[PDB]
């Protein structure tokens, strides 16, 4: 039983929440460990696990095994209380400082995102921060794509962290109150002041290389638009008026995705579909355009 | 929205693939680019489709394969193609006969070299000479062009003589001697003044000065780019050391500068210029552009893959990864398609490919999961029933048991036992098998409906294989049987049929029935198999349970209430005896009273 990690886990949390450590350095010592922990317990199992635990508990037919839930409630616990303010820390944190200790505090509050999906943070952490933070930063992230090929270098670093923003983004927009708070702050704005839409990418390193990953943010970013319309009511709720806005607004470019080939093909075949499925998500983009 | 328009394009295209894939398996003779062209006639493609009938052309057209010459054909082709339309259709019906030139004289007179006829050509009885040797030459008729020379009437007869032998020879009229001749001519004499035909037919026979290009008539894009192929000199041109030599490369580049494809304008056209220029790589991305049509890239490039270029996803050119990240939109959704789309790989013989080929398929097959589809299905003694991949065939094995390994990390059951099924591990998939048939029957009761899962699994094999010259350990099969009877037990445990179920519990022979031989039930305990040992706990008070019910103490003669009783005895010294290897329910004592 990893138990005993459990005791670092708790230290952990309460020098993130401390702030000491003039070294940004140790913080993302902290953050490593608690990224471990935090994928440690829950080893990979998916919905399924979760159920069958449910099943058995039932109802305590006999001797029940109920571990790994009430391993998650504990490790939950700990988290809430230490949250409030740790979540202040880290993501100030963030921005700074360290573009490097970045890669791994953004892992760490990706981690932590399943878990504690679902509650509690979204309160907390909606307000504040987090939100306004990370919209702005949608409209960098294009400017970032292009920063992207200087800093392939220092890329190392934000690869590290921009997958891991886009990511956290994606995960907030799975559930009906992240997908509120981002939304409330204005992602299709941001998604439009980044103009990563509302272009062409063949337009214009090797040519594959670069459609590749221009495809790629394009992916993400068009993961996280679906995400977060499918995840209001998307019917005759505001969000569905939203994504048609932005289908109609971007069109052209879903059509023009829809043929061709190569990882490039991979990734415009996951384009592709994730069109469709805010096409189909909203009203029918195909039933609007009557 | 929804698009059906591209899916059903999708769907389309992947049909042509679809059938070329069963040529090539039944060496056909299907050609892909007719099939395309008879699609793409209806629009916008109005340019794609231009392109395709460019590559068509190019069928077998090697005929060696000389990159100048084939476009020089295929627009000199055009074009006479072209003329010859324009004849066929009324007049006077043109007054002679229907020979080239006077199909060409036509053009020259009735198109538009007159509104109302007239300027600045030489004409002699009514007809541009210079102009009919230019088009005639256009056309491609070399010959009668000479003829129209050789008849002509006209006094830089010198020319006359550098026009006959690069007729003769392969075009590239090449003479050591006079050519510098006919230059310091043009130079002096033609450079500064003439008729714009004549001054074309200089120039481009002689390549006379390369810098490039030709005052009135040149009218359209094509007769542009035919002019320059006609100027480039790729053989023998690095023999002879002056600098008058036009290459392609240099001709491409020129195209790249800014041309642009703005540039071509009819951009529809610039297409065309690309495939025509030799800048396949640069055709295909090109095509990668508007909607490039990911999809329509990926089919042209298919297209010149067949031709066996390809000498060496917005801008990746390798046709494996063409094909392969084309693959990825519908992958999940249609693993068919995307074998066959990865099939065409292939198609560029030679090692290397094949393997990417093989990788591509073996990547395909690992995190699609679709195992069915992709690897086969049920055997029924009828091996394999095979998977869209074999009927492509070879290595699937090796492929199997990777997969089947990584199922064993991910503890994806099921599709283990389905992977080993094909990999004709028997012994393995049995002994997976009971461990999976053994847990789920430990456990808490009401479940097993009568058709579908781990139980009917079990049937499905057993049924399957031991019939038939089982490979299996008996050891293995034993178990397996066991696990069935139990399970066959519970059916019918519960659903009523008490009396039948201590029936088939005694079959077992795992529990004491008899006398107080309860412990020889103990001597045979740790001896049995893990997965058995494991079972026990529901055996009994299954057990205590039916007994119980049965042995309900009736009403108001034979009633031997002793047996089903001493049963319950011997039992519980064998609960007793092992509880501690046990989960620890001795809940049976529950049961055992009332």
């Amino acid at each position: 039983g990893d138990s005993s990690l459990y005791i670092i886990l708790k230290k952990l949390l309460d020098f993130i929440l401390k702030t000491g450590g003039g070294f940004q350095r140790v913080r993302t010592h902290l953050y490593g460990s608690l990224l471990y922990y935090l994928q440690i317990a829950q080893r990979p199992d998916e919905p399924d696990t979760l159920e069958a635990a449910k099943k058995t508990m039932w109802e305590r037919l006999t001797a029940p095994e109920d571990v790994f839930s009430k391993l998650q409630r504990e490790n939950i616990a700990i988290i809430e209380s230490y949250g409030a303010a740790l979540m202040e820390v880290v993501c100030r944190d963030a921005c700074d400082g360290h573009e490097i200790g970045r890669m791994l505090a953004l892992a760490l509050l990706d981690r932590i995102v399943s878990v504690d999906k679902q509650q509690q943070w979204l309160l907390y952490l909606s307000n504040s921060g987090y939100l306004k933070v990370l919209v702005d930063s949608l409209v960098e992230d294009d400017r970032t794509l292009q920063s992207l090929l200087t800093p392939q270098p220092p890329l190392l670093k934000a690869l590290y962290t921009y997958e891991s923003k886009m990511a956290f983004l994606t995960r907030v927009a799975k559930i009906q109150q992240g997908a509120l708070e981002l939304l409330r702050s204005g992602v299709i704005v941001r998604l439009a002041q980044c103009q990563v839409y509302d272009m062409r990418p063949e337009t214009d390193m090797f040519i594959p290389t670069p459609v590749d990953r221009y495809r790629q943010i394009l992916l993400p970013a068009l993961q996280l638009c679906q995400v977060i319309l499918t995840s209001s009511m998307a019917q005759h709720l505001q969000a569905a008026g939203q994504v048609l806005q932005f289908l109609i607004s971007h069109s052209d470019t879903i059509q023009a995705i829809l043929r061709c080939q190569d990882v490039s093909a991979g990734s415009l075949q996951e384009l592709a579909l994730l069109t469709g499925i805010i096409s189909k998500a909203a009203l029918p983009g195909i039933l609007s355009e009557l | 929205p929804g698009r059906s328009s591209l899916d059903n394009i999708e769907m389309a295209y992947a049909r042509q693939i679809y059938i070329y894939n069963e040529k090539i398996v039944n060496g056909h003779l299907q050609p892909n680019l007719v099939d395309l062209c008879a699609s793409v006639a209806e629009l916008d493609d109005k340019s794609i489709s231009d392109m395709w009938t460019m590559v068509k052309q190019m069928t077998d057209v090697l005929v060696r394969m000389e990159f100048v010459r084939q476009a020089l054909a295929y627009l000199e082709q055009s074009y006479k193609n072209y003329t010859l339309v324009t004849v066929f259709g009324n007049l006077h019906q043109l007054g002679g006969v229907p020979g080239t030139y006077q199909l060409v004289r036509s053009f020259l007179n009735i198109k538009l070299p007159a509104p109302l006829p007239g300027l600045q050509d030489g004409e002699v009885e009514g007809h541009p000479v210079w102009a009919l040797i230019y088009y005639c030459m256009r056309c491609g008729d070399l010959l009668a062009a000479s003829q129209v020379v050789n008849r002509a009437q006209h006094q830089l007869g010198e020319f006359k003589t550098w026009f006959q032998e690069y007729m003769n020879s392969k075009d590239r009229r090449l003479s050591p001697a006079t050519e510098n001749k006919l230059r310091l001519h043009y130079r002096r004499a033609l450079r500064n003044n003439t008729d714009p035909y004549k001054r074309a037919v200089y120039c481009i026979i002689g390549r006379c000065d390369v810098t490039d290009n030709q005052s009135e008539v040149a009218d359209k894009t094509e007769d542009y780019l035919w002019l320059k192929l006609n100027q480039v000199c790729f053989d023998d041109d690095g023999t002879s050391s002056p600098q008058d030599r036009l290459t392609l490369s240099q001709f491409q580049k020129q195209l790249l500068e800014d041309y642009g494809e703005s540039h071509f304008t009819v951009p529809f056209l610039y297409f065309q210029v690309l495939f025509l220029t030799a800048q396949f790589e640069a055709a295909v991305a090109f095509l990668f552009r508007m909607e490039r049509l990911r999809c329509h890239a990926v089919h042209v490039a298919l297209v010149l893959f067949e031709l066996k270029l390809l000498l060496k996803c917005l801008r990746r050119l390798n046709f494996v990864r063409l094909l392969m990240l084309y693959t990825r939109k519908f992958e999940s959704t249609d693993p068919r398609e995307a074998l066959q789309y990865f099939y065409f790989l292939r198609d560029e013989k030679d090692s290397q490919g094949e393997n990417m080929f093989l990788r591509c398929v073996s990547e395909l097959v690992i995190e699609s999961r679709e195992f069915d589809m992709i690897l086969g299905k049920l055997e029924n003694d009828g091996s394999r029933k095979p998977g869209v991949i074999d009927k492509f065939t070879s290595d699937t094995k090796p492929i199997i048991n990777k997969v089947a390994s990584v199922a064993e990390n991910k503890g994806l059951f099921e599709e283990a036992a389905k992977l080993y099924d094909l990999a004709k591990n028997a012994d393995k998939v049995l002994e997976l098998m009971n461990k999976l048939l053994s847990p789920v029957v430990p456990q808490i009761s009401a479940p097993q409906s009568n058709k579908e899962r781990l139980k009917n699994m079990a049937l499905s094999i057993a049924e399957r294989y031991r019939a038939q010259g089982i490979s299996a350990n008996k050891f293995v099969d034993s178990t397996f049987y066991l696990l069935l009877d139990l399970i066959t037990f519970f059916d019918e445990y519960h659903s009523g049929h008490i009396d039948r179920a201590f029936d088939i519990i005694e079959r077992l022979k795992l529990v004491p029935l008899n006398q107080e031989s309860v412990e020889e039930r103990v001597a045979a305990f740790r001896n049995f198999s893990d997965e058995i040992r494991h079972n026990l706990s529901e055996v009994l008070l299954a057990t205590m349970n039916i007994l119980f019910t049965q042995f309900k103490r009736l009403k108001g003669i034979e009633d031997r209430d002793s047996q089903l009783r001493s049963q319950a005895r011997t039992l519980i010294t064998f609960a007793g005896m092992i509880p501690y290897r046990t989960s620890g329910d001795t809940n049976a004592r529950l049961v055992q009273m009332e």
